[PDB]
RNA sequence: AUUUUAAAAUUAUUUGAAUUUUUCUUCUUAUAAUUUAAGUUGUUUCUAUACAGUACUUUCUUAACCCACUCGUCUUGAAAC
RNA sequence: UUACCGAUACCAAGCCAUAAAAAGAAGAAAAAAUUUUUUUUUAGAAUCUUUUUAUGAGUAGAAAAUCGUGGGGU
RNA sequence: UUUUUGUUUGCUAAUGUAAAAGAGAAAUUAUAUAUGUACCGGUACAUAAAUAAUCCUAUCAC
């Protein structure tokens, strides 16, 4: 579904109405009297395979590979794990600055284009979004200090979605990480973290 | 008394009524006095009176003179009243026997209230000018003394964020 | 202005324009180390500079002149008195602003060995015509009394021997520099090297 | 290197600002290296952040932030007014910002 | 300045004090509008007291309700309580300041069977 | 007009390409601080 | 609790024309949905698996930027020497 | 010559009051639970309710609506 | 000087930064010219001339 006005074309994803508002003189109503939002339309430059860092997280300024584009609009990215850090991680268009660079624009690394589109379809945008009861179990340990840790992490591996997620990550560092260590200049790029230093003035930087 | 205390047991009181002594230099002689042991206090006070220690006159200082003595405590006025430590004598005398009276060793007591409050002023008349009557009121005060025996919330995304920064440091 | 500590070459400049240029920084929040102020320059004669700090100098107050305009000069201080004109020093930003800026007279014990800046907005040869009169800072303290002109020139040519000294040395290291990279340049990969070249290194 | 910049690094000037009337809703800050109109617009978007010490921990720690969202570029010499959650304070007014790279 | 919570805007946290009541002690700090020629408050200079006016009023719809978003209602006896059966959400009850401790128990009493908040529970705790 | 182009070249870099730069120096730097070393 | 309808617009169909021959060509015959109509909706975190904490709301207290002259009064005119 | 900064004026939007203007003596809406329960509302006070638009300086002065004190009847 | 943990009766355990995120950068000098180098201020030869529009220094973990 999409409606073109004045050219533009704008794609319509069906939204559900959570909220309700009190009515004048009698009983609540739904909000959201629209069910059709328009979808979120990434800049042309978030492609399929190029590298991009991630400016705001835990994995600040580590170069990661973008890997699909969600639906829900926020794109999937990893740093093929065991070459760079960054696990599979979903991330927002806006926390990226995707560069100019293309893993898949190299002569080795292009030709395993395909699986690689693969892989990405298999994951889905669900298998990102934590469920409530993993959540719940988190909270109960509250009630030392590392070993609180230690648990939580257990916890989290112990998740389905999670593993899931983490076999793919696998999947995908097999099939990419050979070929990216190989190219040695590259895979230092991907290893290394994003800096802004004196003489990087940020305006004018085409990168 | 002004003060708060919870242990009366380790306190010693003691007060003077109404006492006929100006409220100023009665003031400046408690200021004097405050936070010291009572017994080293007392010695201060007949120092006083024999004029071998000045008391620095530090509030009520308007013409106070400029004795060699405040030297001693970083001042240059101070005075020897010695009516007034000599009521404030009375009164430290009289926390002593309280003292005693209990089982307090005045070795160890510290003055930790010493309050000087000024009373109803008794009334005279003096005669000036062109016929013209003023007052010349005293300035007397209360006195109260006492003496005293004397030697949380974690939460998991916080949690997680402190272990990162540990992480980080490392 | 986002240095922790700039310091400032105060030779070859206009007084008054430095001076603003100096007291903006001041203001945004930058330590500014004005050194060798003996060399500023004003853009009147001399002898028109005289006078306008003759006519300074008697303005002291009638009543009791211990207070009152005091007339500083030393030729940092006269640099530093006409910053405080251009801050708004009776308040309490102005007054940290103030502090924030130190002046000297030559160049002395850290600030012989920090790099010296120079504001070109503020430079005579830029901002008069060579044709007008201009004063040497210095010169003008010396005629209004300071004394110690001579005395400082001689400080200032004694390290300037030195400097020139510690010079040699660096271009020394530096020539050496250059003798290695020309050396390691044939000794990296190929590509790499190239890569170098292109970007001009 | 331990931590990575990923700012550019900025200084919070005054209050958008007559001579002596002062409209605390945005702050003036400069960024570094950008002289002109036109660069200061690169940045127009970007997320600002105050972050500053105290003496008493408050969520466990003794660093808090102040964010704000650099509205509009300020005439000329590259300077921008940024407009924050909470209005900054004076104390500010020589202290170094944070202007993030992120949207 | 403004003070948004949700819904609630107030336009004014700060009371307006009465003009110079911070310099004599005898001038209350009790708003009174200051008549005189001369004022610099009456003439509204920058920089001095402001005057309340209308402008600064709460939007018709929220005007009286408390953080809460229920109308205070002041309550003396049992009786009183009963009005607010039916409007348990839209009230709060307040329990005067002058009802007895066993009177005040009672009437917290019916208010928790009633589920209307009491914004002074604790009185007398 | 070398120094111009040289600026232009590095204004208009990819991110790489500047990573690409940056690696050249650290190798060259390797290599140049052995020299030193062996003429010390 | 019927002007958050009607129509406009759009999409996918259906009948008939038009000269701007056009994957946005227009009108109109009918039908469904949609929002560009018909004033912000969603998603995900956080507060938080908390009963008050250092967070949150609030009072006071200090600073800081900017501003601010003793009110009353007679007076053309008062911060008034 | 541009560009800029710059008011309580201007503009857009919100909210208050005033003024005027429209206009007004019957009914299920939703969510959450698991087809039935629970959760809120289910309005109709004419000097009143809903909505609209404009406007808002002010001494002497005028008016209206409010607020409070001592006592009275209810 | 070094290490550890901390500064989450008036007191007797104890905190503050007008500014850390690479806060990097020592010729000198003239401005209708300078600077070196080598000889005897002079001569000859180099060198800079959008000079921080640069150079240095970062990521190669154990
Ligand atoms: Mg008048
Ligand atoms: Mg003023
Ligand atoms: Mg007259
Ligand atoms: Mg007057
Ligand atoms: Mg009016």
């Amino acid at each position: 579904k999409h409606y073109n006005v004045k050219g533009k074309k704008k794609v319509l994803v069906p939204v559900n109405a959570k909220k309700t508002i009190n009515k004048k003189y009698f009983g609540r109503k739904v909000a959201s009297k629209k069910k059709y939002v328009v979808q979120r339309k990434l800049r042309k430059s978030i492609e399929v395979g190029k590298v991009a860092i991630i400016l705001t997280g835990k994995h600040m300024g580590k170069r990661c590979i973008i890997t699909k584009i969600l639906n829900s609009g926020l794109l999937a990215v990893v740093g093929p794990y065991e070459i760079n850090g960054v696990p599979l991680k979903r991330v927002d268009s806006r926390y990226l600055v995707v560069t100019s660079t293309n893993i898949f624009n190299f002569e080795n690394i292009a030709k395993l284009k395909d699986d690689f589109l693969n892989y990405a379809q298999d994951i889905d945008d669900d298998s990102f979004i934590k469920t409530l009861e993993i959540k719940k179990k988190q909270k109960k340990l509250l009630k030392f200090m590392n070993n609180v840790i230690d648990k939580i992490k257990e916890i989290r591996k112990e998740d389905p979605k999670v593993q899931k997620l983490e076999g793919i990550q696998k999947d995908i560092g097999s099939l990419l990480k050979p070929e990216i260590l190989k190219n040695k200049v590259f895979a230092h790029y991907l290893k290394s973290k994003f800096t802004l230093r004196n003489d990087m003035v940020l305006h004018k930087m085409k990168f | 008394y002004a003060k708060k205390i919870r242990n009366l047991g380790k306190c010693a009181k003691g007060a003077g009524v109404d006492l006929r002594v100006h409220f100023k230099n009665t003031y400046e002689a408690a200021r004097a006095i405050r936070r010291m042991k009572l017994l080293e206090a007392k010695k201060y006070l007949n120092d006083v009176i024999e004029k071998k220690r000045c008391v620095p006159f530090r509030k009520y200082n308007g013409g106070v003179g400029r004795t060699n003595q405040a030297k001693e405590f970083n001042h240059t006025q101070g005075r020897w009243p010695a009516k007034s430590c000599k009521f404030l004598l009375n009164i430290l005398d009289n926390v002593q026997a309280n003292a005693e009276s209990r089982n307090l060793d005045v070795s160890k007591l510290r003055l930790i209230h010493v309050m000087v409050n000024k009373a109803r002023p008794g009334r005279r008349r003096t005669y000036k000018a062109h016929g013209r009557i003023n007052p010349f009121m005293s300035s007397p005060c209360h006195i109260q003394i006492i003496a005293r025996e004397i030697n949380i919330s974690n939460q998991n995304r916080l949690k997680n964020k402190s272990v990162k920064k540990q992480q980080t440091v490392q | 202005m986002y240095k922790k500590e700039y310091v400032i070459d105060c030779k070859g400049h206009l007084l008054g324009r430095l001076a603003s240029l100096i007291a903006k920084e001041l203001l945004n929040g930058q330590r500014i180390v004005a050194v060798r102020c003996e060399d500023i320059n004003i853009s009147g004669s001399l002898y028109r500079n005289k006078l306008k700090y003759q006519e300074f100098l008697r303005l002291r107050t009638n009543t009791n002149p211990k207070k009152g305009p005091l007339h500083l000069r030393e030729p940092s201080k006269i640099l530093w008195r006409c910053v405080r004109g251009m801050l708004p020093h009776k308040t309490y930003k102005g007054q940290l602003a103030l502090k924030k800026l130190k002046v000297c007279v030559g160049m002395p014990y850290p600030y012989d060995k920090k790099k010296k800046y120079v504001l070109p907005s503020a430079l005579r040869a830029f901002r008069l015509k060579k044709h007008r009169r201009y004063c040497r800072l210095g010169t003008l303290s010396s005629r209004v009394g300071w004394n110690y002109d001579t005395l400082v020139k001689k400080n200032e040519v004694l390290r300037k021997q030195v400097s020139k000294a510690y010079y040699k040395k660096k271009v020394n290291n530096l020539n050496e520099k250059k003798e290695i990279k020309t050396e390691a340049l044939n000794l990296i990969n190929p590509e790499q090297r190239q890569v170098l070249e292109n970007f001009g290194y | 290197l331990q931590a990575v910049r990923l700012y550019e690094k900025g200084v919070i000037l005054g209050y958008k600002r007559s001579q002596r009337n002062q409209d605390p809703n945005f702050t003036l800050i400069s960024i570094k290296n950008v002289n002109t109109k036109k660069h200061a617009q690169f940045y127009v978007g970007k997320r600002v952040a105050y972050v500053y010490r105290t003496t008493k921990h408050h969520d466990g720690v003794k660093i808090k932030c102040i964010w704000g969202k650099v509205c509009r570029t300020h005439g000329n010499s590259g300077v921008i007014r940024a407009k924050f959650k909470t209005h900054i304070p004076p104390k500010a007014f020589g202290d170094r910002v944070r202007i993030l790279m992120y949207p | 300045a403004v003070k948004k919570v949700g819904k609630i805007i107030k336009k004014r946290t700060k009371k307006f004090t009465r003009f110079q009541s911070n310099r004599f002690m005898r001038v209350k700090p009790a708003w009174r509008k200051p008549r005189g020629i001369d004022c610099r408050v009456r003439r509204r200079y920058k920089g001095t007291n402001l005057m309340p006016s209308i402008g600064y009023g709460s939007n018709k719809k929220t005007k009286f309700l408390l953080p809460n978003n229920k109308y205070k209602y002041v309550v003396k006896n049992v009786k009183e309580m009963e009005p607010l059966i039916m409007n348990h959400t839209k009230y709060c009850v307040q329990i005067a300041h002058n009802v007895s401790s066993k009177k005040r128990k009672q009437i917290i009493e019916r208010a928790k069977q009633m589920n209307v908040s009491v914004i002074n529970a604790k009185a007398r705790l | 007009g070398k120094k111009m182009i040289i600026k232009k070249k590095r204004d208009e870099a990819t991110d790489f390409e500047r990573f690409q730069v940056y690696f050249a120096k650290r190798e060259l730097k390797k290599k140049m601080t052995t020299i030193k070393n062996k003429k010390n």
